[PDB]
């Protein structure tokens, strides 16, 4: 259960990285 | 631009050097003598190299009593 | 705005917004009470600290 | 205004710093603090 | 009783009052002597 | 231009080389005495009676080993005032009892109050928002937690840090061996805010310097800037594109960027301060209970966590007799933890 | 009831969402070991 | 080691074996990272303090800046006016290029020395050793804070890798 | 729109909804107190105030009820171990219920104030704009605070109309709630004198009544009104947070050092009592007096109260815990059952030997025994090959006086060593480690947890003070500095007085 | 076996670590500075015992 | 230009003890145990 928890939080953070990069608010001039 | 004379004017002027070629060395010599006379040891209560331990004592004069610590140091010094 | 019986009664206690005494008013007297309070805090601090030790005042559980 | 040029004041002052710090390093090897 | 530490307390208090008194006396004096122009 | 208060205010606030202000009345004497007490003690004053150590240039220490050391453990948390019941006005004895320690810590505390009041005062006069004062709360939280709260929760000032380069190194090592302070998540957050702050400092300075507009002919580019110029000196647009493509994300808002540069180190120092408040009570992150239960029952189970406690156990037994002389520890050779050979 | 004129809309932009989720997830990654102990 | 507690293990053993804290290159790295954090907070706070009013009290001031606008978003003259007064005029930058160069250089140079500290203690040129440097008139050792560091280092040394040494010196 | 960290700013101009938000906060806090008490009552074991008192059991609010005179349960027991008592309504359960009902009433009032926010009372009669007269509100509240403070000291604490407060002997053996007379001499300022707490309330209460009347009747100086921005509610937030952090630091300190308001039977002993071997000194005093008057060693140690011996044990020291070692002290070393008795160690020669005690700093500590002069006589070695002082070489034995093991002597070295390891913690106890699946690792008491939370919240409230003080004094530049700001006003020497155009040079 | 003394140190989550204690453990002191790619090992099981992942990483 | 300014005082509070201390520390380099 602890290993599951640590790996789950880690996986959420890698997903978060993917959205923050590829689905960011695009910068607009 | 706050008014005072610029530092670069002061420290390149002959008159600054006339005052300070005497005050700077005087201060330095006074510091020197404060040590060389031994006076520094007595003002601050710092042991001389021969005053950390008695000849055959070999435990440190550690202060162990809050309110009679001053007396302990005086007895330790005895 | 809505009036109520109790709000009518209390109205005078909330009607002087912004009202001031002229100039420095009682500022110097306030300063005296502040200085006395500083001294008071210093005294209770020093007693608890054992920096100020008073006859009949044994700061410990053991006479208390 | 100044009679003594700033580059001389700097050079002499800097040299004075080197001397006094030099002395402090010498002292790490002699007398008190020298381990000897 | 005035214990030796109550006497020390009064000495500390007096010393501080004097450092503060002299500081303000001097600063008030200097500000009076050297006023800003308006 | 009215009463004496307002005439004093005028003079206090003159535009001069060193601004004074009302805050200056607290700041200047306190900063001066803290710094001068430090130079005086490190130059001339021993720690023989409080620690059994030499600590001054006079006794032969160097810039790395001098300190103004804390008072003896028997002093408890005495204010140790010159005129107090311990020194009773004797300056020499007060130096020998560690009076310069509380002198420096307390003037230093009032001095930092005065510096922060100075930040507020100058901000108000110049008409800027007082975020610099706000940022300075992080130094304040660190000073107060480590130099005041920590020893107040312990037995005495003796266990505060002593004011010295090597003395502070000793304080770090003590916190490792006794508190396992590296394991503490509030310290880890401090480390993130410090290293992240240094990271932001470096990367922001390098980015500005490398996205500059050519605003002059010089190959040395510093002259090609004017404080009063309307225009940005570097290209946020190009900087944003570069980092978006290198790292995946980039700042696009300069205001957010600069606020975040305040936020990160200020927040990290505040987190470390909270961990130290816990250490004042020995309320440590010392152990993981599940690790100990496993390792106690399974002599083949080993992690870097169990390796580090063995190091702590070495630090405590080897350092305690000389570091805590009031304890009169005598640890016979046979009881000292040691691995093989060493 | 007459409308309250002190009401204001609230916002959280997408960047703030991402920064906030990162703070929470990383705080959880850091504190979870201590919670399990 | 590639791990959080392994990192601390590496640090503690490194202190036992090289007295890194007493090494001036690690000290320069500390000045680099503490100073980097300090100047990070300083710069953040100075720029933030002098943002030009462009928003109302119900909006984040960050909306006062638009990506790619030409005009600088704060008043550097205001910021310099504050900071030159906080310290003294000539201790403050009014040149943004010089300021930002300093921001880059201070932590980068300090961290280069941190890196060279580790890379030269790699070849066992170690921190200053003042163990028993202070001696009284008879020859008694008068401990300094350096000797107390030594005692903590000895605890690390004797305990680390407790089954790996067979001979009396740890020579790598 | 408003950023997330500013949503509550909608209340600044809305006195009615601010009062509603306050009522709700108050409902939450009273509801917490009520719930916390019920959880404690559902888990508290009242059957042994000697070796299983509230502070061994992670009780946090129970000691606050007890401190002010709530010491009984409706189910018939009392905190001092009585049976068949009738507490009346104001038992622990009655206090919990009162707080839950209060919570409910405050929640309902919050609803009314939220809906009916637009009361004419909150409108400045001259402008029709929302307005609170803060200086006058201060006098009214200060007056009320003074009356309550006074009546608490004059009636509740004296027992004149109320129960009194908890008091005990210097060793926390016989505490109970008692009426307490005010101490009017200098000993009133002694933190360990309960009469000074009574006098404090009477005197400060009178001062608050006077100052309150003053603040009702006299307007602020224009000078002070403008300087502290007294028309801005945020100034009150700033100074109120300052007062609260000061109060929080004070309660952290008196919890950690001990005072008449942080008694050891409610919160546990202090760390300093271990540091100064406070209880060991008293135990030895009593044993030497027993021996002086003809007692055998067995009789002298058998006369030591179990309660006194238990305070002389490091498992009760609040400086032995861990930040993430959660729950009651009982979860670590276990539920204390009985004193084993006092262990006396002797070597083959029969000389009495003393186990060096563990200081609070040390998570682990070696076993070293010295003679009465502090000379080392035995120890438990790490490396064995050069051992000189082992229990086997020195023929160390242990004999017990008092407690479960009174009259017994152990000579088997592993057994003698086992007891020596316990003696580093002070007096030796038998514990039930099974009931709670205790893990053997020390936790702090409510004295430690309280001090931690309050020191930490005090330090954080310093930030909130600095922040709101800044917002107050710099309200005009909250959204940024003047876009037209004169470069003359930040340039050096254009003005004679920093930031003052009338002093142009 | 980081120190080459047949005393293996557990670094991974599934073998009893948490985020704070877990590590990829350095390669074995028996290897020294020798290059230890997967194909130098007799099996993945040997490669794992000797701290092969550390070098690769 | 005035001579004795706040600045002048600031400079000498630091400069004066600094030179005295530096002379004290120079003398120390010749102390033998
Ligand atoms: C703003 C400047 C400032 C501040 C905030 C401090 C603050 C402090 N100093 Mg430092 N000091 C200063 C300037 C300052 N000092 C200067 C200029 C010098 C050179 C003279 C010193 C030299 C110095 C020494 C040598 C020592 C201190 C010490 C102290 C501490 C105890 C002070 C105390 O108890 O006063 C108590 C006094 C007051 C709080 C003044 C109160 C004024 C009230 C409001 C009015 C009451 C006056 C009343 C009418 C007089 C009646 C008295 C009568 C009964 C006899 C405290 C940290 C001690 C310390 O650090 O110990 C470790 C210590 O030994 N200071
Ligand atoms: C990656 C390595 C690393 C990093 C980045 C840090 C980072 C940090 N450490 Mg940790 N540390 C580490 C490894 C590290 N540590 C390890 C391995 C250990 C062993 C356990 C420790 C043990 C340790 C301890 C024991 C403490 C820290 C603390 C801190 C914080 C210090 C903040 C600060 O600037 O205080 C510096 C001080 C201030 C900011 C106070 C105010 C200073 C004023 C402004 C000074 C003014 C000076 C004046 C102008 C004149 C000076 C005169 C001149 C002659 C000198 C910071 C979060 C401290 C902490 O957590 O505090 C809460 C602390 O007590 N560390
Ligand atoms: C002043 C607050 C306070 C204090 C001192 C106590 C004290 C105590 N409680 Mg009570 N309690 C409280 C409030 C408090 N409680 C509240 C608000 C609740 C409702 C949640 C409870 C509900 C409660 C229960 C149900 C129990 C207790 C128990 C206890 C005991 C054990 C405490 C413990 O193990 O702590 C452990 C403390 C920690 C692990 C520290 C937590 C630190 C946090 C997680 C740090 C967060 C960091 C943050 C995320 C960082 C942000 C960074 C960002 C800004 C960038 C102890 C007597 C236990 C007891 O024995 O009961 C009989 C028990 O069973 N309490
Ligand atoms: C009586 C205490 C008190 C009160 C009434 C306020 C009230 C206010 N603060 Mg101040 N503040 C305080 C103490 C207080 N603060 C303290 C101690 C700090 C330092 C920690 C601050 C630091 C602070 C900052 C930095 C800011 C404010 C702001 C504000 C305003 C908007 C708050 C808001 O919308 O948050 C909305 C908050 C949320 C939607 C979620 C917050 C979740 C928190 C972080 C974690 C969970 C909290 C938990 C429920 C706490 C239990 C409380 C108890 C343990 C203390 C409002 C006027 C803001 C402002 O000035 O607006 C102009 C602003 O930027 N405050
Ligand atoms: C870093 C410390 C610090 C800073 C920068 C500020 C800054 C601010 N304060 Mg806050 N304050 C503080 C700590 C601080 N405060 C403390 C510890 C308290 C006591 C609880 C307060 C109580 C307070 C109130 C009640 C108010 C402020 C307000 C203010 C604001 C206006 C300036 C002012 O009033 O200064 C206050 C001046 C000082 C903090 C300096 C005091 C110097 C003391 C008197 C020296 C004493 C020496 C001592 C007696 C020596 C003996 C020592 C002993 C150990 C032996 C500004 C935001 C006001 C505000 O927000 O207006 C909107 C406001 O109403 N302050
Ligand atoms: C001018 C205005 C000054 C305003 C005051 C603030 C100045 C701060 C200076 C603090 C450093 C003083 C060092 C000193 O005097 O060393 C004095 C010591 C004296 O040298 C020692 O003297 C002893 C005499 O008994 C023994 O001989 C020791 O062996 C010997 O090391 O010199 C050194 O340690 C050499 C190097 C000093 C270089 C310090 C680098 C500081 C960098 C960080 C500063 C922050
Ligand atoms: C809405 C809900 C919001 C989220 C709720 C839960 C979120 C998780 C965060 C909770 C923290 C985790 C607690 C530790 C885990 C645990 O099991 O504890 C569990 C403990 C209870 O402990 C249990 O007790 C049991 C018998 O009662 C047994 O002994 C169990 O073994 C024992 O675990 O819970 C508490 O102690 C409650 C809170 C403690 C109060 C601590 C005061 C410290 C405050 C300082 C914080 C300031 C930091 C500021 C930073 C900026
Ligand atoms: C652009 C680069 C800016 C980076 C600056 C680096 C700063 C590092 C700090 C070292 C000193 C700065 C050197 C400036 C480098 C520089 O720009 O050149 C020097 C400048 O030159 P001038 O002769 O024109 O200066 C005299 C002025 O008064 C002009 O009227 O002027 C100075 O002399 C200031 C430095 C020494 C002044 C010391 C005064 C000490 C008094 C006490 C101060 C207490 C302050 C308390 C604050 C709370
Ligand atoms: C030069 C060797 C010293 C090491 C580097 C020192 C500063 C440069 C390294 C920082 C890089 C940061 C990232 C790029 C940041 C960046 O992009 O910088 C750009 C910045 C401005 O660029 P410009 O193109 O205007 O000038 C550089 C060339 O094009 C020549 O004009 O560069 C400089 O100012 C170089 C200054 C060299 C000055 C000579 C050496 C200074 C020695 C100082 C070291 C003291 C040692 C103290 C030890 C206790
Ligand atoms: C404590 C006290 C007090 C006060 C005192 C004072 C205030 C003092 C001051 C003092 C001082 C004020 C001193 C000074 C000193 C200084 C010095 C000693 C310096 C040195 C320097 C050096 C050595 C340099 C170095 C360097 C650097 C830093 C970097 C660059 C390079 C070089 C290396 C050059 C009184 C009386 C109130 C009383 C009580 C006690
Ligand atoms: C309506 C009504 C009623 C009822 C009421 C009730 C039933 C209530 C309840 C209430 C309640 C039952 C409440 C509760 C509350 C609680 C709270 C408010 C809590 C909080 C918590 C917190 C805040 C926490 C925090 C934390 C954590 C979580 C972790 C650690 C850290 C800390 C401590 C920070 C009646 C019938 C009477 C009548 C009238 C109507
Ligand atoms: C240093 C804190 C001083 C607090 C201010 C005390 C107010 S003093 C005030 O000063 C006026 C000037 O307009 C005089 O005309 C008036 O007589 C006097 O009451
Ligand atoms: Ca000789
Ligand atoms: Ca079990
Ligand atoms: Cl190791
Ligand atoms: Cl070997
Ligand atoms: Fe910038
Ligand atoms: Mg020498």
């Amino acid at each position: 259960m602890e290993t599951i928890t640590y790996v789950f939080i880690f996986a959420c953070i890698i997903a978060l990285f993917f959205f923050a990069i590829f689905f960011r608010e695009p910068p607009r001039i | 631009t706050t008014g005072e004379r610029p530092f670069s004017d002061i420290i390149t002027s002959v008159r600054y050097w006339v005052i300070h070629s005497i005050t700077i060395p005087a201060l330095f010599i006074a510091g020197w003598l404060f040590v060389s006379t031994g006076l520094a040891y007595d003002v601050f209560g710092t042991p001389r190299p021969d005053s950390y331990y008695a000849q055959e004592q070999r435990s440190i004069p550690l202060v162990t009593d809050r309110f009679e610590a001053k007396q302990q140091v005086e007895t330790f010094l005895e | 705005a809505r009036r109520t019986w109790l709000g009518d009664i209390l109205r005078p206690l909330n009607s002087e917004y912004g009202k001031v005494a002229p100039g420095w008013g009682t500022t110097p007297l306030m300063a005296v009470f502040m200085g006395l309070f500083l001294v008071f805090l210093l005294i209770i601090l020093e007693i608890y600290n054992s920096t100020l030790i008073l006859d009949g005042v044994n700061v410990s559980w053991k006479a208390l | 205004g100044g009679r003594i040029p700033l580059w001389i004041v700097a050079t002499v002052a800097g040299m004075g710093v080197i001397v006094i710090v030099g002395l402090f390093f010498y002292g790490a090897y002699a007398g008190l603090g020298s381990s000897l | 009783t005035i214990t030796p530490s109550l006497k020390g307390f009064f000495i500390g208090l007096l010393s501080g009052a004097v450092v503060l008194g002299l500081t303000f006396a001097v600063l008030i004096a200097i500000s009076q002597i050297d006023k800003v122009q308006r | 231009e009215r009463g004496w208060f307002d005439i004093l205010d005028d003079w206090l606030k003159r535009d001069r080389f060193v601004f004074v202000g009302w805050s200056g009345i607290l700041l200047f004497p306190c900063a001066y005495l803290a710094l001068g007490g430090w130079l005086t003690g490190t130059t001339f004053v021993t720690s023989w009676y409080t620690h059994g150590l030499a600590s001054s240039y006079l006794e032969g220490c160097n810039f790395l080993t001098v300190a103004v050391s804390t008072p003896a453990n028997s002093m408890g948390h005495s204010l140790l005032l010159l005129w107090g019941p311990e020194a009773q006005g004797d300056f020499t004895r007060w130096c020998q009892l560690g009076g310069l320690w509380t002198f420096i810590a307390l003037h230093g505390a009032f001095g930092l109050i005065g510096f922060m009041l100075r930040q507020f005062e100058i901000a108000r006069l110049v008409g800027v928002r007082p975020y610099n004062a706000i940022a300075f709360s992080a130094p304040i939280a660190v000073f107060v937690s480590v130099f005041l709260i920590y020893p107040l929760g312990q037995s005495s000032w003796f266990f505060a840090p002593s004011f010295g380069v090597a003395a502070i190194f000793r304080f770090l090592l003590f916190f490792q061996g006794f508190h396992n302070w590296t394991l503490n998540p509030f310290h880890m957050m401090g480390v993130a805010g410090v290293l992240g702050g240094a990271l932001l400092c470096a990367i922001h300075g390098a980015t500005v310097e490398n996205t500059l507009f050519q605003d002059g002919e010089g190959a040395s580019t510093f002259r090609a800037f004017n404080p009063t110029q309307a225009e940005e000196t570097y290209s946020m647009v190009t900087a944003n594109r570069f980092w978006s493509q290198i790292f995946g994300i980039a700042f696009s808002n300069k205001r957010w960027l600069h606020f975040f540069m305040l936020f990160v180190p200020v927040t990290g120092l505040w987190m470390s301060a909270i961990g130290v408040v816990g250490l004042a009570l020995n309320l440590r992150s010392y152990d993981f209970i599940s690790q100990e239960i496993r390792a106690a029952e399974d002599p083949e189970f080993e992690t870097f966590y169990t390796k580090n406690l063995l190091l702590n156990e070495g630090i405590r037994a080897w350092m305690a007799p000389q570091d805590q002389p009031h304890e009169n520890f005598v640890f016979p050779e046979e009881v000292l933890p040691r691995g093989n050979a060493l | 009831m007459e409308p309250n004129p002190n009401r204001q809309p609230v916002e959280l932009n997408r960047t703030s969402l991402y920064l906030g989720l990162l703070l929470i997830l990383v705080l959880a990654l850091l504190f979870s070991s201590y919670f399990f102990n | 080691p590639l791990g959080i507690s392994g990192t601390f293990n590496f640090m503690i053993v490194f202190q036992a074996e090289h007295n890194i804290l007493m090494h001036p290159f690690h000290q320069l790295g500390v000045a680099g990272v503490f100073g980097g954090a300090l100047f990070c907070a300083m710069h953040g706070s100075l720029v933030t303090s002098s943002l030009i009013r462009e928003t109302t009290e119900t909006e984040s001031a960050n909306y006062g800046y638009k990506f790619g606008q030409e005009e600088e978003t704060y008043n550097i003259v205001a910021a310099h006016g504050y900071f030159g007064r906080l310290i003294f005029q000539y201790a403050s930058f009014n040149n943004s290029r010089s300021l930002h160069f300093f921001l880059a250089a201070w932590p980068v140079v300090g961290v280069w020395f941190a890196a060279l500290g580790i890379s030269t203690m790699a070849f066992n040129l170690n921190g200053f050793n003042f163990n028993h440097s202070v001696i009284d008139a008879k020859g008694n050792v008068i401990n300094t804070w350096a000797d107390i560091i030594n005692r903590a280092n000895l605890g690390m040394e004797v305990m680390h890798e407790r089954n790996a040494h067979n001979f009396p010196l740890d020579l790598a | 729109g408003l950023p997330w960290y500013r949503v509550h700013t909608v209340l600044i101009n809305d006195p009615g909804r601010l009062i509603a938000a306050h009522l709700m906060h108050t409902a939450l806090v009273a509801g917490w107190a009520g719930s916390m008490a019920l959880y404690e009552l559902a888990t508290f074991d009242p059957s042994d105030p000697v070796l299983n008192p509230m502070w061994r059991q992670g009780m946090f609010v129970l000691p606050f009820m007890a401190r002010l005179g709530v010491t009984g349960s409706w189910s018939g027991w009392s905190i001092t171990g009585e049976t068949g008592i009738d507490p009346g309504f104001w038992s622990f359960e009655g206090v919990a219920l009162a707080h839950i009902v209060l919570s409910g009433l405050l929640f309902l009032a919050a609803c009314w104030h939220w809906v009916y926010w637009d009361l004419e009372l909150f409108r400045d009669p001259r402008t029709g704009e929302p307005a609170l007269d803060l200086p006058k509100m201060f006098g009214i509240h200060l007056f009320l605070a003074g009356l309550l403070c006074f009546g608490f000291g004059a009636f509740h604490l004296t027992g004149l109309f109320g129960p009194g407060m908890w008091v005990s002997d210097p060793y926390g053996l016989t505490g109970s709630v008692q009426p307490v007379a005010p101490e009017w001499g200098p000993d009133g300022f002694n933190p360990y004198n309960p009469g000074g707490v009574v006098a404090h309330h009477i005197a400060a209460g009178i001062v608050g009544i006077i100052a309150g009347l003053f603040h009702i009747l006299v307007r602020p100086p224009q000078r002070l009104y403008k300087a502290l921005r007294m028309g801005n509610i945020e100034t009150v937030l700033s100074s109120s947070i300052a007062a609260v952090f000061f109060a929080a630091f004070v309660v952290a300190g008196t919890m950690w050092y001990g005072s008449a308001t942080t008694p050891i039977e409610l919160f546990g002993p202090t760390r300093y009592q271990w540091d100064s071997s406070y209880f060991q000194q008293e135990i030895n005093r009593r044993v030497q007096a027993s021996l002086a008057s003809g007692a055998t060693l067995e009789e002298a140690w058998s006369a030591i109260p179990e309660k006194l011996a238990f305070y002389d044990y490091i498992g009760n020291n609040p400086a032995k815990g861990g930040l993430f070692r959660t729950g009651p002290m009982n979860k670590g070393d276990g539920i204390a059952q009985a004193w084993k008795g006092h262990a006396v160690f002797r070597n083959k020669e029969g000389e009495e030997l003393f186990v060096r005690r563990m200081p609070a700093f040390f998570e682990s500590f070696p076993v070293i025994l010295t003679d009465k002069n502090g000379v080392v006589k035995a120890d438990i070695p790490f490396r064995r090959a050069e051992s000189k002082y082992s229990f086997e070489q020195q023929g160390v034995t242990v004999s017990f006086y008092g407690g479960e093991l009174n009259g017994q002597t152990f000579t088997d070295p592993p057994t003698v060593k086992s007891y020596a390891r316990k003696a580093i913690f002070g007096e030796i106890f038998e514990f039930d480690t099974e009931t709670l699946n205790s893990d053997g690792i020390f936790r702090t008491s409510p004295r430690g947890w309280f001090t931690f939370a309050h020191a930490v919240f005090a330090l954080l409230f310093f930030f909130g003070h600095i922040w709101h003080g800044a917002r107050t004094l710099f309200r005009d530049v909250f959204s940024g500095i003047d876009p037209e700001l004169s470069p003359e006003q930040v340039e050096w020497g254009f003005y004679q007085k920093v930031g003052d155009v009338t002093t142009r040079k | 076996d980081i120190d080459g003394i047949r005393e293996p140190v557990s670094g991974s989550l599934l073998y009893g670590n948490n985020i704070i204690t877990g590590a990829v453990v350095p390669s074995s002191n028996a290897i020294g500075l020798h290059f230890y790619p997967i194909w130098e090992a007799a099996s993945l099981d040997e490669w794992l015992y000797n701290g092969g992942p550390y070098q690769l990483i | 230009y005035p001579i004795f300014t706040v600045r002048w005082v600031a400079v000498h509070t630091l400069a004066v003890p600094t030179i005295f201390f530096l002379g004290a520390i120079a003398a120390m380099q010749f102390i033998q145990r």
